[PDB]
């Protein structure tokens, strides 16, 4: 029944499709998920098994000679499909000890059947041009939100030298207080014993003018750290934005790519691909 | 901005002076004015104010004030202006200068190229930052010495280095151009103060020395021979035609000019106890308990579950299964469990590293996507294993990165603590934990072949199949059983090296220390080839070792120019921040000030990325600590490029809401303004350091059409003999848009250029300059006498129009030139775009010259970027050429697809491409260097197979040949004569 069936009826048969093909089916998936497709052209070898096994994708050539199939010499299997339903169900360990996994998931090309039901080609023409209008509409919506993210990114970092900058302002003008006082306990205390309130009177007018200079850059700084806190929520705001329209990202390029490969799949012509896409 | 929350500061603005008796005058003084002139208005006002008595005399103190960068700056050089300070707020506090004063201007020059103060340096607490401050000045020592060994002409070849080609010998078509071998070369001399020209046009070989040049001019040693126009000095005594002046000059058939001067002129310009124990003893399996991650930005109502996701990797490998923490809730994130993974941990390699992230989760379907991420080496930069709990602040996720892990980005905490947190606890067993040195890998090697258990002509014959396949073309299990077979044998053939490493089990001390001894004796390769082992997948220090020493031994100067872009990237994926690669750019740097111009420029273009900040601002520091000379001209270019900035900034932001007109009035009078005079005038070119920069044509400068205001400015060419080779030095300055995938595309089309040129086919490629040096700042150089194909033929609701244009600029018998460079032109640009797939070329985009040489601006986007949000799997053709350009190649033919000329155009298409394609590993492993750049257009290994389609890698030389037919016979609507 199983050993009898074609190897284009296959559903782990994918044909002539790219390893770029292979790599995005078998990304963050679980061990033993396989397909086969069709080897390089260049290369020796008829169809190439690529297999999961400890997070790594691997490729197994499968070589042919007088109706015979197999990884090396000799050549034992009567057909891939012989060879493949045997490794579904004995391990791989007969092979090679190293790779101790059976075929347990295979990635079906009818896959896309249980996502895409409906059969008229036009229908699911016309969803594609849908799902891709969807996913280009989300796509830039998250590019707007990505240029205010890096934006707001900057301006909390030129804030946050900035904050720094007020610091040393301040310890400049403490510094400047602290170099008021000491030397002037000496000089008012000869103005004092002598009657000089003239004096007292200009030098205690400039030491309120630093004191009130210090006051105006202590509430810039104080000013600032409040436009920090509100530019910082809207950094966390607009990330949060942003986790929430990438799975709906993944969710619609996924299956518009599932949609275009059941379009790819009965192949259509290139002009009625890209009259739905544009 | 000049002063924080302004621009420009205007003419009148009061400043608080701060006293050293303890007083504060408000002062009035100009903008324009230097700190001379107000220390002068100061202390006469300070007269009125009290306690003057104590005062003392102007000479004796010194200004000090907070900068942009939050530095308490001392301002040494008076002659400095209020403006160009930097001031973070208009006050200035006077004091008496202490401590070491040579130090202090030689640590605020540095300071100011980098991009960050060196104070900042100082206070990290890292001990592998300190270290290598320490470390990397005995290269920096090194390489003065260098360059001081041979003096003076090993510092006059320092500054002024021979710019030559890879080898004297020369192609067929260059060398037949000439008159028997013979080139006609005019050597110009200054003859007094007067000044007034007169030549002496000698001819003699292409492979002259410059001394041997000189002598021959005496008739009609004491001397050195100058480019006119440009700051260029054949000192070194390479063949005439090696210089890269004298070979563009057959090319262009052009005369070459050069000066006569004195050898005595240039280079008189010129001046607790410990417990350590090994890796291998540690019998027990690794596992990582995750604790608790701080916060996220999660929105509670959206988002199901968080978890995180983590594994461990040996580059892009991971070395075994990747592990998950539960899943718990977004409001509180907290785990406290052991991760078991399937790895003993001697078996753990020395390049091995924990990459992790906080994944967020959406009939039982789900989405899993990244919200933060970050990785950890193992093992530290002293070969320690890491233990005890440690806080791991994660980064944000690239635009466009939809895999959980991000393997190829860099390792360690992000410096912004203001993020999510993950908490987790490495084991403790002692005190220390080391990784073995080679004698005790040597040992095990011996030891594993001992208890394990003639190279035949079909297996001979199999490894030259497997070594031809390109690098991402994945090796296959039994190629891997068959190449550690062979091991031994593939030394005889070690351009194979990176397939074997790639078929070693990593995640096995046995056949790595086996590996490592094959490492340590295997024949040195060309640096082309091993440049492949620099990239992410090639993480393990003895491969990566191996590979610059390479580079050391065969890499030309020419090449280390041509390939610099792709190995400053590459320091990215280095584990730490001491290394043989920087060790090895950072002594080619300070003794070529050529690479040393470029490889400031690409650093101090990323001192943005918060990334790399350390690693390449630490790099910057010993380059401009020993750089010498010319850090003074690089801070001229730094201030010049800064203040562009801030121009461009207030025409984006300020004067958004005005017209063209009215910017340009602002323009030319901020440019007057003596600050900007001083800045904008008289320093060198960024895109060639050769090129002099003289005053500035203010009136023709000139604000471009785009939205984000280009800059076309133009520049006088200030040497005396720039009559001959350029009068005026035209850039435009770009400050809105992302130029790194321009630069890198112009650096590939130099580089096909360069293949066809060794290869026979002579198909002139016009790669202009374009270097990017901020954070979307960059220049591109202006081609003289450019017109796009929107001028020749004007737009409105004929095709020959573009063959009227090019027969009258280039009429009479010099013709049949003009089309043949047009043709050939259009071959290799036709080929090239292809290839790389860059935006679909429009008659704007495209550009002829008068000579008739046809070529490309506006790259942008490339590879298809936009096959997202596209879901077609065909390989587009850009340049398309219409009935407008095969007239001009057919020569006026209306059946212009069934002549000659475009077969014999046709050829030329195909022998480029099949040239390109024989040379594809040099391109995918180019591409596979900048993978962590940060550039949308690559970032993965996916994003790099676009190349591999194109040039058809998976399929036979004729099988690519024809493909390529079938592409162009699509795109051209059967216009494109198919073989049949
Ligand atoms: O490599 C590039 C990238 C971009 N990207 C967008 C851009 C950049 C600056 C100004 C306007 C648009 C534009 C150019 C570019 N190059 C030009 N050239 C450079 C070569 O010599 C002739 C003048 C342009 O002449 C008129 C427009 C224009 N745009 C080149």
């Amino acid at each position: 029944m199983n050993n009898n069936m074609s190897l284009q009826d296959a559903e782990w048969y994918w044909g002539d499709i790219s390893r770029e093909e292979v790599n995005e089916k078998l990304r963050d998936t679980a061990d033993g998920t396989f397909l086969v497709r069709d080897a390089s052209t260049k290369m020796h070898g008829d169809y190439t098994l690529t297999l999961r096994k400890g997070g790594n994708n691997k490729l197994i050539k499968i070589f042919h000679r007088d109706g015979k199939y197999g990884f090396s010499d000799p050549l034992t299997f009567s057909s891939v499909v012989e060879l493949i339903n045997h490794y579904r169900n004995e391990s791989l360990a007969q092979y090679n000890p190293k790779l101790d996994v059976k075929l347990l998931y295979p990635v079906s090309k009818y896959q896309q059947d249980q996502v895409v039901k409906e059969d008229n080609i036009e229908a699911v023409g016309k969803k594609l041009h849908e799902y891709n209008t969807q996913f280009q509409e989300k796509s830039r919506e998250y590019d707007r939100l990505y240029e205010e993210y890096t934006r707001t990114s900057q301006e909390i970092q030129m804030k946050r030298t900035a904050i720094e900058a007020f610091n040393e302002t301040i310890k400049i003008f403490e510094e400047q207080c602290q170099t008021q006082e000491r030397y002037s306990k000496e000089y008012i205390e000869k103005f004092k014993r002598e009657g000089n309130e003239k004096e007292i009177q200009r030098i205690m007018h400039n030491y309120d003018k630093l004191k009130s200079r210090i006051s105006e850059i202590i509430d810039s700084r104080r000013r600032l750290e409040e436009d920090l806190k509100k530019q910082a929520a809207e950094y966390r705001e607009i990330d949060k934005r942003m986790n929430s329209i990438k799975p709906d990202l993944i969710q619609l390029r996924k299956t518009r790519d599932q949609y275009l490969m059941w379009l790819t799949q009965k192949g259509v012509r290139q002009k009625k691909l890209n009259e739905w896409l544009g | 901005g000049e002063l924080w929350g302004i621009h420009l500061m205007p003419p009148r603005i009061l400043v608080e002076c701060l006293l050293p008796n303890g007083m504060i005058v408000t002062l009035e003084c100009l903008r324009e004015a230097t700190l001379i002139t107000i220390k002068h208005e100061l202390f006469k006002e300070a007269r009125k104010y009290p306690l003057h008595q104590l005062l003392q005399d102007e000479s004796s103190y010194i200004f000090v004030s907070v900068t942009q960068e939050a530095e308490r700056e001392e301002f040494f050089d008076e002659t400095r202006r209020l403006c160009d300070l930097r001031l973070f707020q208009p006050f200035l506090k006077v004091i008496e200068p202490v401590g070491n004063r040579e130090e202090k201007i030689l640590n605020r020059e540095i300071g100011f190229a980098i991009g960050m103060p060196v104070c900042e340096f100082d206070m990290v607490k890292d001990p592998e930052v300190q270290d290598f401050r320490r470390n990397i000045l005995n290269v920096c020592k090194e390489a003065v010495d260098l360059r001081d060994l041979n003096s003076p002409h090993s510092r006059a070849m320092y500054v002024y280095p021979p710019n030559v080609e890879s080898s004297p010998e020369l192609p067929k078509h260059i060398y037949n151009k000439l008159d028997k071998g013979q080139i006609i070369v005019v050597i110009w001399v200054i003859v007094s103060p007067n000044n007034d020209k007169q030549k002496y046009t000698l001819k003699i070989n292409h492979d002259c020395v410059p001394e041997q040049v000189i002598a021959e001019a005496i008739r009609k040693g004491k001397y050195i021979l100058k480019v006119c126009g440009c700051d260029e000095y054949f000192l070194e005594k390479y063949p005439l035609s090696q210089y890269k002046y004298i070979r563009s000059c057959i090319m262009l058939g052009r005369m070459p000019n050069l000066m006569l001067m004195a050898k005595e002129s240039l280079y008189s310009q010129l001046p607790g106890e410990t417990s350590t124990k090994s890796l291998w003893v540690i019998n027990s399996a690794l596992r990582i308990k995750i604790l608790c991650a701080t916060y996220v930005n999660v929105n509670i109502r959206d988002i199901d579950k968080i978890y995180v996701r983590t594994g461990i990797y040996h580059g892009g490998e991971p070395l075994c299964d990747n592990v998950n923490t539960q899943r718990v809730p977004c409001s509180n994130p907290r785990w406290n469990e052991w991760l078991n993974y399937d790895i003993y941990i001697p078996d753990l390699p020395r390049a091995a590293r924990l990459c992790l992230s906080i994944c967020s989760v959406k009939g039982a379907k789900e989405e899993h996507c990244p919200l933060a991420w970050g990785n950890i080496n193992l093992f530290d930069y002293t070969d320690t294993l890491v233990s005890g709990k440690m806080a791991l602040n994660l980064w944000p996720v690239p635009h466009g990165l939809e895999d959980l892990l991000n393997p190829i980005g860099v390792t360690g905490s992000n410096p912004n603590k203001e993020t999510p947190c993950l908490e987790l606890e490495f084991d403790w067993f002692s005190s220390v934990v080391k990784f073995p040195d080679m004698s005790v890998i040597e040992e095990h090697a011996n030891w594993s072949v001992s208890r394990e258990a003639e190279l035949r002509e079909n297996d001979k014959e199999q490894l030259k199949a497997i070594s031809t396949r390109d690098p991402l073309s994945e090796i296959t299990e039994q190629e891997k059983d068959f190449l550690w077979s062979h091991r031994h044998y593939c030394v005889t053939i070690p351009e194979i090296l990176p397939k074997l490493l790639l078929s070693v089990k990593w995640n096995s001390r046995d056949e790595v220390a086996q590996m490592y001894c094959l490492v340590k004796d295997w024949p040195p390769i060309k640096p082309e080839q091993a440049m492949e082992l620099l990239d992410c997948n090639y993480p393990d220090p003895m491969v990566r070792g191996f590979a610059v020493r390479c580079l050391e031994k065969y890499l030309t100067d020419d090449k280390l120019s041509q390939y610099l872009i792709q190995l400053v990237q590459v320091l990215k994926y280095e584990q730490y921040l001491d290394n043989l690669l920087v060790r090895f750019l950072l002594k080619k740097a300070l003794t070529n000030q050529r690479i040393g111009h470029f490889f400031f420029w690409h650093l101090k273009s990323e001192m943005h990325n918060k990334t790399v900040s350390q690693r390449f601002g630490l790099l910057l520091e010993s380059y401009c600590r020993a750089c010498g000379m010319y850090l003074k001209h690089l801070n001229r270019q730094v201030e010049a490029m800064e203040k562009l900035i801030n121009l461009t900034d207030i025409l984006k932001q300020e004067k958004k809401d005005e017209t063209q007109k009215v910017q340009m009035k602002f323009l030319v009078e901020q440019m007057r303004r003596p600050d900007f005079m001083d800045a904008l005038q008289g320093f060198l070119s960024p895109l060639n350091p050769a090129h002099q920069l003289g005053n500035l044509r203010l009136e023709e400068c000139r604000i471009m059409s785009s939205a984000k205001r280009p800059l076309w400015l133009n520049w006088e060419n200030p040497d005396i003999m720039s009559e001959l080779l350029f009068q005026n030095n035209e850039i435009i300055f770009k400050n809105g848009d992302d130029l790194r995938q321009d630069m890198l595309t112009l650096q590939i089309i130099r580089i096909m250029e360069n293949i066809w040129q060794n290869q026979g086919l002579d198909l002139r490629m016009l790669p202009y300059g374009c270097l990017s040096i901020g954070d979307c700042v960059g220049l591109i150089e202006v081609v003289r006498n450019s017109h796009t194909i929107m001028q020749i033929q004007c737009k409105g609701g004929n095709s020959h129009t573009l063959h009227q244009w090019l027969k009258d600029k280039n009429k009479g018998e010099i013709y049949d030139a003009a089309i043949d460079l047009f043709t050939r032109s259009c071959a290799g640009y036709c080929v090239a775009t292809f290839i790389l797939g860059i935006g679909d070329r429009h008659n704007s985009n495209i550009m002829v010259k008068d000579d008739g040489q046809l070529f490309h601006i506006d790259f942008g986007h490339f590879l298809d970027h936009k096959k997202k949000k596209f879901g077609y799997k065909r390989e587009r053709v850009p340049f398309v050429l219409t009935q407008d350009f095969l007239i001009v190649i057919s020569k006026g033919a209306q059946e212009c697809t069934k002549t000659r000329e475009f077969e014999r155009f046709q050829e030329m298409c195909y022998k480029a491409y099949l040239a390109i394609r024989q040379h594809a590993n040099l391109f995918i492993n180019l591409f596979s260097m900048m993978l962590g750049s940060g550039m949308p257009e690559l970032q993965s290994f996916d994003d790099i197979a676009y190349i591999r389609k194109t040039l058809a890698l998976d399929k036979t030389e004729q099988e690519a040949l024809e493909y390529f037919m079938k592409q162009m016979n699509d795109a051209h609507h059967g216009g494109w004569t198919t073989k049949m």
